[PDB]
């Protein structure tokens, strides 16, 4: 029951199906970014990247939440490939001025009061 | 009550709950409420299936005529199980008019997109995902319309905090513009101004 | 058409907040306490969410106050302590609840401050 | 101002200063409020 | 009623100095520290109480309602002064 | 190597600790005068499980579930631990 | 107009607490007498008449004189200034042997 | 049933006989404005500000006094009720002086809120306004006089719950003054609130005077830790400054109010902290160091010794993540000497029955005794609170008070038997009168103080008091829950550490000289290096430079009570959880951080790294610790009463005299208090007329 | 009070850019036909609303009046 209104997908099938053409598409496209942004990145860090991006949402059971979350993706695929991006937006995946916050208690105690 | 009190105009509230009782009439499928307010203004709550229908006999009927939409948002309100508040204004020149229809959802129900009643829309709709993170279905080209390219999540929603979650700054290391987690200098300074004595007691709500 | 979910909901990965803000947050779910310098209870009808707070220093220059905390400033309003607790439980965040606390009704008699032999009797007035 | 002099305070400026900035005059800003927390000051005779 | 700090810095209104081992004070080391001289607490304690032959007197700091919020000072107690809580004038009633 | 203290979390009005209750009720006193300097921290339990806890040297714990336990049996295991078994 | 006279007590070296102040042993008589009239536990009720006795010694009431009032009757000293601050017949300055009250309401005006 | 139907506005409700027509609004959820009406005083019905009409009644009545008659029908936005309302404001703010913006009750005012919200929006008042002396009733409340409404509030909160009448009005009509007529200090542990309970500035808090305004305060909803009543209380920050202590409603516990010294004494949490960790340099001095420094020294001596060598002592101020946490740290190395500062006797039951320590009957229970006894314990400044149930018990429910223990002033009239601890004996045998007072008594109850279990024969002193409590009990049975025997704690970290299994008092630290110790807090100067061994190791943990600090090795900073979340048990032996208002000053950290970081460094690393496992540890060892504002619990007096009948040590001849003796003893009492500089001036004020 | 302004309202006959252009030129002219009748039909009175717990008082009355300080600290904080 739980009366829900589906967004694409029925069952959790449909939304793994459409996972799996965004994956495809990204993984196509990454090469082309490399190119086309002039990335200092090789393509096996970009398909690593988009991967890394997949899977943090892997714990997911639901399937509208499934399908607002390839639509998002698509959103972001399309942005790319139209080069509405730019070299800063592809490289904020990176987070290459960030300092490695730690995650030990230790060092945790030591730095400040956050946990 | 002369010189400082907004006038009544009861003629006008007449002809609106009129009129109000004549769409509740036509199209008892998706109107669930019907409201004239105090200053004259008609607001008519539907179901959300009934978006498209009713808009299209609003703009279409003889007697209606709404061909104009004047702008078409959402409003967040948290305590409610379905989050968001979808608001149509539409206005109507051969009767001099205006009519607010609204409807509701939540995060992951969509609404029908009503780009085809009004071409109009497609902006708002636009605006009202990026914003807000409802879904309309059948949209021609639904995307991100007034946030930062790779922007996550809603602005406008209530729980989302006022200056965000990142900065931008320029770092000369990786020679371009970074994001960062935000750290402010100042933080905003949150005040209190609620007065703990009722000022409205018409408004008044039951004692639960 | 209907497709029968059935699993709990959960909307983390749709809001954008980053995971920390997700997961080391704990917040209140309470109906605040009348300010003891008035006698108004408008301020207490509804119930709050708040978050915990989080460190605030002080700028180097000007010396103001500086948090790196960002929802510092947030607070939410709810009907009914229900619809807090589904929010807090849709959007990820542990809470902790805290029921209502109303003034016990308390029985008054202008007469009692004239007792003739109870110790109610008022020494002025 | 000659033949509408304004009023005299002993507090107004009797030297006008211009714009200062870019020039070991101008202003630094800074905290005007003195310190919050104190801290405990040990003993300076050995404990033993 | 300026004053400098062992330091050489001067000392203002509030009485904020930087502390000898305060590093902040590089930021005035080739520029200054703006102090204001004119301190109110010093200047207001040059003005002459006002004898008025009343218990009830009246301020609004001069200049009608280009001064403050008018109020009533008591002038009862005569081992002290009444003393405005917005101009700082110090009223008395004609003693001894 | 040796007990150091005793737990016993004993739920007030629940029918799984009932047994647990009447040991308290009775047995509790003679097991304190034979053990007068032996911590037994009786306290109060929520609605999840009556349940018994021994310390040991260096800060070594397990616990023992007391649900449905009769008064004998309550005072049996509580003898098993007071003794060089289990 | 206005009143005139101040509601506060400031010390004085001839209005202290240590202004000497008791009642005569035939005060005293009466005193018991003016108690007894009231019912027992009520003892407050003689307020009133004692400290006007007081000042009927007295000729005025200095401040040790409420505070002998308060002692003899258990009563908070603070009550007893009420009840001297508020009634305009107690003399809490001292006055001239002859008291003249010229009466100017409207009648008598 | 008794219940009568009256309607507020043409709508039904149903009321108790001699409700007041304000009540009958309130039922419906409608607040009558009011500024003498104060729910928890005797009624007034001066101010006016409280006048309704009645249908069909042609006169206004004041529904803060009026008795709802049956049938009736309330009107309270009627034109007649407007109109009322609008003159009495009008008359209100006649003589009121033009001193908002100066005023500290500004954004907190109720004369300002209720003439935006029910008064006329101008002024028709053309004359000078009335203006007054001020009056001095110390250094805590400051006085503005001018600004008096003359509602009395003052006068009746201090007469009947205070119990002092030193406030008065002198004088008559327009020139009617509050006040106490000479030069007066209006000292009292309940002092301070009457800053609340005025509504307007005329009363306001010297210490606070200025800094904020209440639209940029944050409140952070927390408990207090100055004594063992647990006031429910709210702290209010701006900028990550903790500006002021307010009162927070809890009918359980501490009602409306707080004691002086939980309201005033939070300036001292700015004055002689500790920021850094410390060590001694090779001259013995302390200096500042890194924490892994400090951390690294304190687990090389850790490691060393082992067993009965190591030991703690806890504070006063302690939470019971941190007592859990050393009491887990000490046990990895196999210490038991893990104890308070408080003596509390071992004997029989002891801390084996939690029903032994606490105050069975509880704070809200007070009001359904007849009888109480106190024995050795002045209630006043050991439990503010606790003393102000008793007298609104005195007061409205007649209740009987005796005392054993030198004549101490609690403010209302009691029974003094005596200060001879043998006199406890007599009540036992049934020779005294109180004997057969305490048999005929429903509801009696004996409460016992911590401070006169301090002494030496406090033992005998709880043997004699357990005896008077199974007397009773046997002559008159059980009724039923009433839990005649109670003990009366004073210290925030005692009932917590009894719970978790932490041994009372300091003996076996003066039987087994340890060669690390642990201050915890520690403060009271009971233990010092007279009392150790040579070369022992001191390790100090806590945030105030006190006794414990200059007598130290390794000083660890942490956090006070408003710089972390952390559960503190009362008296009743309800657990209640104070909430992080700002984070310490610079390096210190949260207690039981300190200390598994330190079991980490030592290698014998804590199973909890979060705040919820460590409460999970808690429920672990004590259940009742997780349970917030739970007070249920089960009485096992018999036993206890049986395992106490064991031993006969003998009662001492000295007379009980409980420590606060007067009002100056009160303030200054533990360390945050002592670094108070408003405690110093009320001490000052209460030793020196001035 | 647009009702009691007279002006025409220009309007386009093929809805290009020209078109759009001449219409907002005519737009300026009547401005300045309304501007005109403004000049000469400005009454007197007070400018804002006589409603103390809406619209400031006068400073005057904030400075000598309970009720107007009142107002006026509550309607700016
Ligand atoms: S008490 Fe209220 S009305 Fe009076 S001056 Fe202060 S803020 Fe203004
Ligand atoms: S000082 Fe405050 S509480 Fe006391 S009478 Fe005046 S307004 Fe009322
Ligand atoms: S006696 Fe003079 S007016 Fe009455
Ligand atoms: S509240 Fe009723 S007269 Fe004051
Ligand atoms: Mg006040
Ligand atoms: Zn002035």
């Amino acid at each position: 029951g739980t009366s829900v209104k589906p967004i694409f997908s029925r069952d959790m099938n449909e939304a793994k199906r459409r996972v799996r053409e965004l994956y495809r598409a990204w993984y196509r496209e990454v090469p082309n970014t490399v190119h086309l942004f002039q990335l200092d990145i090789s393509v096996k860090q970009g398909r690593d990247k988009v991967r890394e991006m997949f899977m943090k949402n892997a714990h997911v059971t639901d399937p509208r939440v499934v399908d607002l979350l390839v639509i998002k993706g698509k959103m972001e695929l399309e942005e790319t490939i139209n080069v509405w991006k730019q070299r800063t937006h592809i490289m904020r995946f990176f987070h290459e001025t960030e300092a490695p916050r730690p995650t030990d208690f230790l060092s945790k105690f030591y730095v400040g009061h956050d946990p | 009550t002369r010189p400082t009190i907004r006038p009544r105009n009861d003629v006008v509230h007449k002809q609106l709950s009129a009129f109000g009782q004549y769409v509740a009439e036509i199209l008892p499928k998706y109107v669930q409420q019907v409201q004239v307010s105090c200053f004259n203004e008609l607001e008519i709550f539907i179901h959300p299936d009934g978006v498209i229908p009713v808009l299209t006999f609003l703009r279409d009927h003889t007697n209606a005529q709404f061909k104009s939409l004047a702008d078409l948002t959402a409003v967040d309100v948290p305590t409610r199980q379905n989050r968001f508040e979808i608001v149509y204004n539409l206005l109507s020149l051969r009767f001099n008019s205006r009519i607010r229809v609204k409807t509701y959802t939540d995060e992951l129900t969509p609404i029908e997109s009503s780009v085809t009643v009004y071409k109009a829309a497609n902006w708002y709709e636009r605006e009202i995902w990026d914003m807000f993170g409802v879904f309309f279905a059948n949209h021609p080209d639904l995307r991100r319309i007034l946030t930062d390219y790779g922007f996550e999540g809603h602005p406008f929603r209530k729980d989302f905090p006022l200056s965000g979650y990142v900065e931008l700054r320029y770092d000369d290391e990786v020679k371009r513009v970074v994001a960062e987690p935000v750290e402010l200098a100042q933080e905003f300074r949150k005040f209190d101004l609620n007065s703990p004595w009722e000022a409205f007691p018409a408004y008044r709500q039951p004692p639960e | 058409q209907l497709i029968a979910v059935d699993e709990k909901l959960d909307i983390t990965t749709l809001t954008g907040v980053p995971e920390e803000h997700i997961k080391t947050r704990k917040v209140r779910i309470f109906v605040p306490a009348r300010n003891n310098m008035q006698s108004g209870v408008n301020n207490t009808k509804k119930w709050k969410m708040e978050f915990d707070t989080r460190e605030r220093w002080e700028n180097p220059l000007m010396g103001w106050s500086s948090t790196a905390d960002p929802l510092s400033n947030l607070v939410l309003t709810f009907s009914t302590k229900e619809d807090a607790v589904a929010f807090a439980e849709k959007n990820g965040w542990s809470f902790d609840v805290e029921e209502r606390k109303v003034p016990k009704p308390k029985s008054k008699s202008y007469g009692a401050n004239f007792s003739w032999n109870k110790r109610t009797r008022v020494s002025t007035k | 101002p000659t033949t509408k002099p304004p009023t005299a305070r002993k507090y107004i400026w009797t030297n006008h200063k211009f714009n200062v900035s870019g020039t070991p005059q101008q202003y630094v800003p800074y905290s005007t409020t003195r310190k919050k927390i104190q801290e405990w000051v040990p003993p300076s005779t050995p404990y033993k | 009623g300026v004053r400098t700090s062992p330091t050489g810095e001067k000392v203002t209104h509030t009485g904020q100095a930087y502390d000898d081992g305060d590093y902040r004070r590089v930021r005035f080391s080739d520029r200054q520290k703006e102090v204001n001289e004119n301190f109110a607490i010093d200047l207001i304690a040059e003005q002459p109480v006002s004898e008025v032959g009343s218990r009830v007197i009246s301020c609004d700091g001069g200049g009608g309602a280009l001064g403050h919020p008018r109020v009533y000072i008591n002038l009862d107690k005569e081992t002290k002064t009444g003393t405005c809580g917005y101009c700082g004038l110090q009223f008395r009633q004609p003693h001894h | 190597l040796g007990l150091r203290e005793i737990r016993i979390h004993l739920c007030q009005r629940s029918p799984g600790s009932q047994g647990v209750r009447d040991f308290i009720e009775k047995r509790y006193v003679e097991l304190k005068k034979a053990n007068p300097d032996l911590p037994i921290l009786i306290r109060e339990c929520s609605d999840v499980q009556p349940k018994l806890w021994a310390r040991y040297a260096f800060g070594q714990e397990k616990n023992v579930s007391l649900n449905n336990f009769s008064a004998d049996q309550v005072t049996r295991t509580l003898e098993n631990v007071l003794s060089g078994k289990a | 107009g206005a009143g005139g006279a101040l509601f506060v007590h400031r010390d004085t070296p001839e209005n202290n607490p240590d202004t000497p102040f008791d009642f005569t042993p035939e005060n005293y008589k009466r005193i018991e007498a003016i108690v007894k009239n009231y019912p027992e536990g009520h003892k407050a009720a003689a307020v009133l008449p004692v400290l006007d006795l007081a000042q009927r010694q007295n000729g005025w009431l200095p401040i040790s004189a409420m505070n002998k009032v308060a002692e003899i009757l258990q009563v908070p000293p603070m009550r007893v200034y009420e009840v001297a601050t508020f009634y305009t017949m107690y003399n809490r300055k001292p006055v001239g042997k002859y008291h003249i009250q010229v009466c100017t309401t409207t009648p008598c005006m | 049933s008794n219940l009568i139907e009256v309607f507020v506005d043409g709508q039904s409700v149903m009321v108790e006989p001699g409700t007041t027509v304000l009540q009958a609004c309130e039922k419906v959820g409608m607040q009558i404005p009011r500024f003498c009406y104060h729910e928890r005083l005797s009624v007034a019905g001066n101010c006016r500000m409280c006048l309704v009409e009645i249908e069909k009644a042609p006169k206004v009545v004041a529904a803060c006094a009026m008795p709802v008659m049956k049938g009736w029908n309330i009107l309270t936005n009627s034109e007649k009720s407007k109109k009322a309302r609008e003159g009495v404001m009008e008359f209100l703010l006649a003589n009121h002086p033009l001193d908002c913006p100066i005023c500290d009750q500004g954004g907190e005012c109720d004369l300002q809120d209720q003439s935006m919200m029910f008064g006329s929006d101008r002024s028709r008042f053309l004359e000078g306004k009335r203006a007054v002396e001020d009056k001095n009733i110390g250094p805590l409340v400051k006085t503005i006089m001018t600004r008096c409404i003359q509602c009395t509030r003052c006068i009746r909160f201090a007469s009947e719950i205070a119990g002092v009448d030193d406030l008065g009005t002198t004088g008559r009509g327009n020139d009617m003054q509050v006040g106490t007529y000479i030069e007066k200090m209006f000292m009292s542990e309940l002092s301070g609130n009457i800053i609340d309970i005025c509504p307007v500035g005329a009363l306001t808090s010297k210490p606070y005077a200025f800094t904020a305004r209440p639209w940029e305060t944050r409140k952070t909803e927390s408990i207090d830790v100055m004594d063992a009543v647990g006031s429910n209380i709210v702290v209010s920050t701006r900028t990550g400054e903790v500006m002021r202590i307010l009162p927070r409603m809890h009918e359980d516990i501490n009602e409306e109010w707080i004691s002086d010294k939980t309201r005033f004494a939070y300036d001292g949490l700015k004055r002689q902290r500790l920021t850094q960790p410390m060590i001694r340099n090779e001259k013995g001095l302390l200096t500042y160091t890194t924490w892994e420094d400090a951390l690294s020294r304190v687990a090389g001596m850790l490691q060393s010794f082992q067993g009965n060598d190591v030991a703690a002592i806890a504070g006063g101020l302690v939470d019971a993540e941190a007592l859990v946490a050393l009491k887990d740290l000490l046990n990895r190395v196999d210490s038991d000497s893990l104890c308070t500062e408080e003596v509390f006797p071992t004997a029989g039951a002891g801390t084996d029955l939690r029903s032994n320590y606490l105050l069975n009957t509880t704070i809200a229970g007070v009001e359904e005794a007849d009888v109480i006894l106190l024995v050795g314990t002045n209630p006043r400044f050991e439990a503010p609170l606790f003393n102000a149930r008793i007298r609104k018990s005195w007061l409205h429910n007649d209740l009987k008070v005796a005392l054993i223990g030198s004549p101490v002033d609690l403010t209302y009239r009691y029974d003094h038997l005596g200060d001879s601890p043998k006199i406890l004996q007599d009540i036992a045998s049934g020779n005294h009168p109180f004997s057969q007072i305490l048999k005929e008594a429903k509801k009696p109850m004996v409460v016992l103080g911590s401070s006169a279990l301090q002494r030496s024969d406090g033992t005998a002193i709880l043997a004699a008091v357990s005896n008077i409590a199974q007397n009773i009990r046997l002559s008159s049975g059980v009724t039923g829950d009433w839990k005649v025997m109670n003990i009366l704690h004073r210290i925030a970290s005692q009932v917590a550490a009894l719970d978790l299994g932490y041994k009372p008092g300091v003996e076996a630290i003066r039987k087994n000289p340890p060669k690390v110790l642990f201050l915890l807090g520690a403060d009271g100067g009971c233990i010092t290096r007279q009392d150790l061994p040579k070369d022992c190791f001191i390790i100090y943990q806590g945030h105030h430079g006190d006794v414990g600090a200059p007598m130290a090795d390794v000083i660890l900073p942490g956090a006070a009570y408003t710089e972390k979340s952390a559960t503190y048990v009362n008296t009743e032996g309800r657990a209640q959880q104070t909430k992080v208002a700002v984070t310490p000053p610079g390096l210190a950290r949260e207690d039981w951080k300190i200390i598994r970081a330190l079991s980490e460094i030592a290698g014998m690393t804590l199973p909890y790294d979060t705040l919820d496992q460590v409460r999970s540890r808690l429920e672990e060892v004590s259940p009742n610790l997780v349970r917030y504002d739970d007070v249920e619990g089960a009485n096992y007096f018999q036993q206890a009463n049986e395992l106490s009948k064991l031993v006969n040590q003998q009662l001492l001849a000295d007379p009980l005299v409980p420590p606060q003796l007067t009002i100056k003893d009160f303030y200054m009492t533990d360390s945050i208090s002592r670094a108070s500089q408003t405690m110093a001036k009320c001490v000052k004020a209460v030793t020196e007329g001035i | 009070v647009y009702d009691q302004v007279e002006f025409d309202v220009p309007i386009g006959s093929r809805g290009d850019c020209y078109d759009r252009y001449l219409c907002r030129v005519e737009e300026m002219r009547q401005s300045l036909r309304i501007i005109s009748q403004c000049l000469n039909k400005m009454p007197p009175g007070e400018i804002k609303v006589d409603d103390a717990k809406v619209s400031p008082p006068k400073r005057a009355e904030m400075k000598t009046s309970m009720e107007s300080l009142i107002h006026h600290f509550k309607l700016y904080t």
